[PDB]
């Protein structure tokens, strides 16, 4: 199945954070973020299918979540421009990764569930 | 000299849920503490298979600092000894919206033009009201004929709420 | 009066230290009584995915105040670390506001936890 | 102080001002004594709850009233309140600080213990 | 003619300040790169005071980068995150006093802003 | 006096991966900075279809302040121009456990009795070691015959690590 899944939750409304812009990058030889993958969260708050076992290779990744778009489209003025999660992936055998972010105007938490 | 005990207030005689059903625009509201519905308030009243009344209001709510949202409210009415007095259980489709359970009184209506509703949330020990809200509704959003307005003012006076109602604005803020 | 059975209440637990489903965690549920006592309501332990399903039925889960108590201390000791918390309590009113499904999710650390709810219209 | 409580608002981005806090200790039979209580200040902290002297050993519950905080702002929040429950002073002297981060459908709680 | 940006970092695991956490502050330029704006390390109580002064703290987009990786590796754990990354616009309506706060775990962090006038 | 440049260190001549395979008990270790494996260390060396060497290891790790856990480690060796020198990519089955990529040298072995391994993680500019680890393995956990001990001491001396190895205890901590 999917080596990378993102999940987003709204801490204010107690529900799936639907249609959130999520962008992914892989750090380059030259320290530049190369556009890698892109999408929007489904009904359940879940971006599935971002990449494939093969294409997702050892490196450093930045998952950027467009929290600010979400909050403004609802009429709240957020504190954060976006939410970055920067991590090394695939350096330690073949594994599945799950980013989960829980959103608030002036706050967010992110967590990882990597499976052996 | 004016008796202000809530139990002394005239309510609708032989109130008829069926003639009350349909759309009612909120034209004026007296706010309670912790006011909820701001403006753009429109209610839709129905009667059940079983004869129970229920309703389904829409309105602008100003949350937090200044977060505005269109609330879809829903309320169900249980009956009492008195055909014009109900217990209203209510919540919004969105759960972060206010929930509760309020007495719900049809103080007066002619079914075709206007209704005056009243709710007492908290009592003083002499039986007078410590926290109440009251809505004036109309079948027609543009306003009331002079005969209706006159009755309405008289009812506002009897609820000991004269001059305390805020005017409700309708500007299509909640359009699908 | 018989209806289809998808869980009105799901619990989910995650290990922030190990990046994995918090497996076999003791979760107990209570409903506040007329006399203000917590009456034992539901009980179970988290599966391999970190999820406690099938805790109660639509019908048995009625308007009340509930305490979800998670045995964080048991999980952390049975693993070596000395936790700060005795357990994690989640106190909340449920079913007062139409028929809804509830989801408690807890994220665990020795000296910290966070809880969050996902209720569905 | 032996016990400090800091509460934050994840939504408005500020201290949670006037959050009522009610601390209990556990009795020999298994109920709670109202040990101390107060309200968060303009910075959201509750200093002067207790003294080293009274702050004996045993099980303690810090209960933060979040419901009032949120209802006073329009929202029907999910939680009745927050409950940190911890054993204190079972090895002599320690200064505890409970910190809570608040949202309508979520809170996180943390202890900063030192000495 | 008291600093406008304070950082508090906590350890969710040991239950104490994250001491000696390296924090690096950047600001955004016309062309879209980051100026090394400020630099420091969390103190014995995990706070970073005196990062900057009211006047140099001009308007713009700002990134506070917290070195979590070092913190955790120096304790045995191979953590998940490279670092923690708060990005916010500051001072587009007069002055304001910011306190970025972070709660830390190997596979999770939460971050939050306490803004004052 | 004694030349201490890592590039001057003698390694195993025509090292044979196949004779090297099987179980090796860790008998002494020179810790690097940021030490990982504590004690109860046992490695299992194998060779693949392709001829590539790999290994497994079990061991006690102390994490945080004082959290002890049995680490299940895994490593893969890529070859180099020298049959005794490898690059080891390694991680634990549990991802929170240390990962990395270290030079891995077989300094000497017997295949039957003892091996001495060495890793240089960081260099000084004069070619000497700034951070290294070294393991002494035996086929039998009880210890080494005097002839093996003599060679081992001699190898420790030449890696410029004399007197610097910590004794690895084996008390069944990692079973069940
Ligand atoms: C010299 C490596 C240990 C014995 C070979 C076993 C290789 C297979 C296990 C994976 C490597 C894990 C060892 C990395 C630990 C480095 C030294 C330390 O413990 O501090
Ligand atoms: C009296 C309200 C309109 C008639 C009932 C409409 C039914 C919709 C469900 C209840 C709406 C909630 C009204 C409770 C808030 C009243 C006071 C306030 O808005 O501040």
């Amino acid at each position: 199945k999917c080596p990378l899944m993102v999940k987003v939750l709204d801490a204010v409304r107690g529900s799936p954070a639907i249609n959130v812009a999520v962008h992914v990058f892989r750090k380059a030889a030259d320290d530049t973020w190369e556009p890698f993958a892109s999408g929007k969260t489904s009904e359940s708050g879940e971006l599935h299918g971002l990449t494939t076992e093969e294409e997702f290779v050892e490196g450093i990744y930045k998952v950027e979540i467009d929290t600010k778009s979400y909050w403004k489209a609802l009429g709240i003025s957020p504190f954060h421009e976006h939410a970055e999660v920067v991590f090394t992936a695939n350096d330690s055998g073949p594994r599945r990764y799950t980013i989960a972010a829980l959103l608030s105007p002036y706050s967010y938490s992110t967590t990882a569930v990597v499976t052996n | 000299e004016r008796d202000c005990r809530v139990s002394s207030f005239r309510v609708k005689e032989n109130f008829d849920k069926a003639r009350f059903s349909g759309t009612w625009y909120a034209m004026a509201k007296k706010d309670p503490e912790g006011l909820f519905l701001q403006d753009n308030i429109v209610a839709e009243f129905s009667v059940d298979e079983t004869g129970q009344m229920s309703a389904t209001a829409k309105g602008r709510v100003r949350l937090l600092n200044n977060w505005d949202v269109c609330a879809d409210m829903v309320g169900t009415f249980t009956d009492t000894e008195d055909p014009a007095k109900f217990k209203m259980k209510y919540w919004g489709v969105a759960s972060f919206l206010q929930k509760g359970n309020d007495d719900h009184w049809i103080v007066d209506t002619d079914y075709d033009t206007y209704a005056v509703q009243y709710s007492c949330r908290l009592l003083n020990l002499d039986g007078t009201c410590a926290d109440s809200y009251s809505f004036v509704f109309s079948r027609d959003p543009n306003g009331l004929p002079p005969e209706a307005q006159k009755i309405v003012r008289q009812r506002q006076e009897e609820l000991c709420l004269a001059r305390q109602y805020r005017l409700i604005v309708h500007n299509g803020y909640c359009d699908g």
